[PDB]
RNA sequence: CCGGCAUCGCGCUCCUAGCC
């Protein structure tokens, strides 16, 4: 035998420190923490991270026109991720500061009507979250164990505060999107390396 | 400080308004069970269970998401088969749906069965 | 299940937290039935050893006195 | 059937030295055969009242016996209680809280399952108006009575008319 | 909450589901009856007796072992006290407080507490007369209250 | 709903939240409708999806994530 | 919607009292 795709994702996410949470736990994020160490930091159920990653992927793939998806990151560690995620899946990346009124102000030049919205962290990307609730836009977010879950539909539980975790999660979302779209055929051969997604510090 | 069938129904309104699927009523009685039977037979709740550890009792109710408000008329007035009409105008949202629960010597039952069986009694509550 | 952490009376079916235990001293290996939250200084009838101590919670056994929940 | 089980009960005192000082002492009121699901049958016995602690004292090495001195089908043992109809609108007759439907059916519950000890109950009210009395037995004494559970429900449907299912924690 | 304070504690005992005595309790109803009467004749009220049988002789609850409440056991053998236990103890505390009060007449906190205890005594005595556990003529004297107890 | 002569006289029977059964009104702009796709075999996607609606109440409590998680666990 | 029974429905001499 070999390792199943679920096992390999578990290995990689465990290598990228995705399993390693924070000291606190939001109660709505409590359905995803497995246990807490003497350090005080929680450990995330990676099997439930993978299950939510599947659910998110099946929601993303059903979008008939991928240009109707907006991906976004206010943090500096998630720029290079959300760009390549947008470039291999065909969605629209916006990295950095979000302009208030992008989703609710029709006369703005920066004005979009996204059918879906993906967020690195509910804490720092709270402006697009609030603007979503005014435009009937479902939202997928990467939620640490201290992430507020107001106005987020699909939450992937993970450490979103590390350099390798953000990259590996976005790489791994992209992989499933391509698999279900059929551009990656059955057989794990996909040639884009996870090192493309970690950001580069000049 | 207790007069149950108010705590039960108000716990149910609060739980239903928060969208919970299970509600727990600590002190039970035959009156509460008889009321909940009318609720179920008219379709506003799912099935429910009595948990007897020993004591007054305990029950858990399964909420179907279709009840809007269920309350008690404490100070249970005396209610004859002719002034049913005016209570249901004062207390129900329309002539088409909603029920007033009355305790009668023929059991606990809703006002419509009371009209058919031609019996009055004392009002316990309502739900709609 | 997490009921074991809940209060004694707030469980789905109420239950006590105390137990009766079979206790054994050293100088007289008979077995005495004693209650986890004693409230009394108790001495075994044979050896006359002081056996447990009343506290605010569960009774404090004395040195080297084995017990079994039962 | 009353008399064939009367005969089966009447002479076990021969042999089985260890059963003496038990069955020289006790007539049964009645015993009836009743059908459990699957064309299997079973039997119920009614000790009157005064000797229920006697039967419950042993209730194992003789209940096996009536599956070897009868060896066709199951038997169960209960004690006959009188149920009184509720006193009329006030008649100055108090009806002690025993011989009340609730207490009597709780006794038949406690004795039909006698080997085990009852540890919990639940009363489920199905949507259309069916009612189920689920009972949790002690998890010990489990390979003694797990196959008469369908029998136990069949027994309870007869003399109390209730739908009880059994289970363990 | 508490009748005469704002405390709202819920600390109390929780009896088990199981009505029957435990498997390991082997003592017979007559021996327990004998222990209860022996401690009673020595002067122990039903609460102290229950504490004794819990602690020394491994009786969880008499009503589970013997089937009868300990007060009923004491009544059947003609040994229940004439003044019920809780009223006895309230009377004794009121007497103690009053005895303290004649030595400290400016201690107004104890005067307040004396009022509270006599209030509790009157309420419990009302109950006892209503339910025929006291003569319908029993009434509580501040003066001749130490003669009754202790 | 229905006229007594059989006719249907309401216009636009509203959607109902799939978690709480509340009505999703015309002006409730915090509600969303999710279409999650069905993977079957080679290719792992055709235009087959199941749809779930969430009203602004649930989404504003935060319980949208738990409710969606529990509603996706239905097997067919 | 309800009468009339039967389950493990404290009695009748006397008024009404079905063909036991
Ligand atoms: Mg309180
Ligand atoms: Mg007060």
């Amino acid at each position: 035998r070999a390792l199943s795709q679920k096992e390999q994702d578990i290995q990689m996410m465990l290598a990228a420190d995705v399993h390693l949470g924070t000291k606190n736990c939001d109660f709505q994020m409590e359905r995803y923490a497995y246990k807490r160490r003497s350090d005080g930091i929680y450990i995330i159920n990676l099997g439930k991270t993978w299950e939510k990653l599947q659910l998110a992927a099946r929601v993303i793939v059903a979008i008939e026109n991928p240009q109707d998806i907006i991906v976004q990151s206010a943090r500096p560690y998630g720029q290079r991720a959300v760009l390549k995620f947008a470039q291999h899946t065909g969605a629209n990346a916006i990295a950095g500061r979000h302009t208030p009124g992008t989703f609710t102000n029709q006369m703005q030049t920066s004005f979009s009507e996204p059918r879906l919205l993906i967020l690195t962290d509910p804490r720092t990307d709270h402006q697009p979250i609030k603007e979503s609730a005014l435009g009937n836009i479902p939202t997928i977010a990467f939620c640490d164990t201290d992430s507020p879950m107001r106005y987020v539909d699909i939450g992937i539980p993970a450490n979103n505060k590390g350099r390798n975790s953000i990259g590996c999660l976005y790489w791994l979302l992209a992989r499933m999107v391509l698999q279900m779209r059929g551009t990656i055929l059955p057989g794990h051969k996909w040639d884009v390396m996870v090192d493309l997604f970690f950001y580069r510090d000049p | 400080g207790r007069r149950i069938l108010n705590d039960a129904l108000r716990t149910m309104v609060n739980a239903e308004r928060r969208g919970k699927a299970t509600a727990q009523l600590q002190p039970i009685s035959g009156v509460m069970i008889s009321f909940l039977n009318i609720m179920k037979h008219r379709g506003y709740i799912k099935n429910f269970e009595v948990f007897d550890p020993h004591r007054v009792g305990k029950i858990t109710v399964e909420l179907q998401g279709r009840i809007k408000d269920c309350k008690a008329l404490t100070y249970r007035q005396d209610l004859r088969a002719t002034e049913i009409e005016k209570y249901r105008t004062r207390m129900l949202p329309t002539r088409q749906w909603g029920y007033v629960v009355v305790t009668t010597p023929n059991g606990v039952l809703d006002h419509e069965e009371a009209i058919r069986q031609n019996v009055g009694g004392q009002v316990l509550g309502y739900f709609h | 299940e997490l009921e074991k952490l809940k209060h004694k009376k707030k469980r789905l079916v109420q239950s006590p937290n105390s137990f009766f235990m079979d206790v054994k001293c050293q100088g007289c290996f008979n077995i005495t039935t004693v209650f986890s939250h004693s409230q009394t200084v108790v001495v075994c009838p044979g050896c006359q050893t002081v056996l447990c101590q009343p506290t605010g919670g569960k009774a404090r056994l004395t040195e080297g006195c084995s017990f079994r929940r039962k | 059937f009353e008399d064939t089980v009367a005969q089966a009960f009447f002479d076990l005192e021969n042999g089985n030295q260890e059963l003496k000082s038990d069955l020289k002492d006790l007539y049964i009121n009645t015993a009836i055969q009743m059908d459990v699901v699957g064309n299997r049958k079973a039997v119920v016995i009614h000790v009157p009242y005064r000797l229920r602690k006697p039967f419950r004292k042993i209730h194992v090495r003789l209940v096996r016996e009536l599956e070897k001195k009868f060896s066709g089908k199951d038997v169960v043992f209960v004690a006959t209680r009188r149920i009184v109809r509720p006193p009329k609108k006030g008649s100055a007759v108090q009806r002690p809280r025993t011989r009340t439907l609730t207490a009597v059916h709780d006794g038949i519950l406690e004795d039909v399952v006698y080997p085990a000890e009852i540890v919990g109950k639940r009363v489920r009210y199905r949507l259309d108006g069916a009612k189920v009395i689920k009972i949790y037995l002690d998890p010990k004494e489990r390979n003694n009575t797990e196959y008469k559970l369908e029998t136990f429900s069949a027994v309870y449907r007869r003399l109390c008319g209730k739908d009880v299912v059994f289970e363990y924690p | 909450g508490r009748m005469h304070s704002r405390g709202k504690g819920i600390s109390s005992s929780a009896l088990p589901y199981k009505r029957t005595p435990p498997s390991w309790v082997k003592t017979a109803v007559a021996d327990v009856d004998e222990l209860i009467t022996k401690a009673a004749k020595k002067g122990q009220m039903p609460s102290q007796i229950g504490v004794l049988l819990r602690d020394q002789h491994g009786i969880p609850l008499v009503k589970s072992v013997t089937g009868s409440k300990i007060l009923r056991i004491l009544k059947a053998h003609g040994l229940a006290p004439e003044i019920p236990e809780d009223l006895y103890f309230l009377i004794k505390k009121a007497v103690a407080i009053r005895k303290h009060l004649e030595r400290n007449r400016k201690d107004k906190d104890s005067k307040f507490r004396l009022i509270l205890v006599e209030s509790r005594i009157h309420r419990l005595a009302r109950y006892y007369k209503r339910t025929k556990k006291l003569p319908p003529t029993w009434k509580y004297e501040s003066a001749t209250a130490s003669t009754l107890v202790a | 709903m229905q006229n007594e002569v059989g006719d249907m006289v309401d216009l636009y029977v509203p959607r109902k939240c799939s978690a709480t059964n509340r009505i999703i009104t015309a002006k409730d702009h915090a509600s969303v409708q999710i279409n999650i796709g069905h993977v079957d075999e080679n290719g792992l996607y055709d235009g087959r999806f199941t749809t779930f609606a969430l009203s602004g109440f649930v989404r504003a409590q935060g319980d949208a994530d738990g409710s969606l998680d529990r509603l996706w666990q239905k097997r067919k």
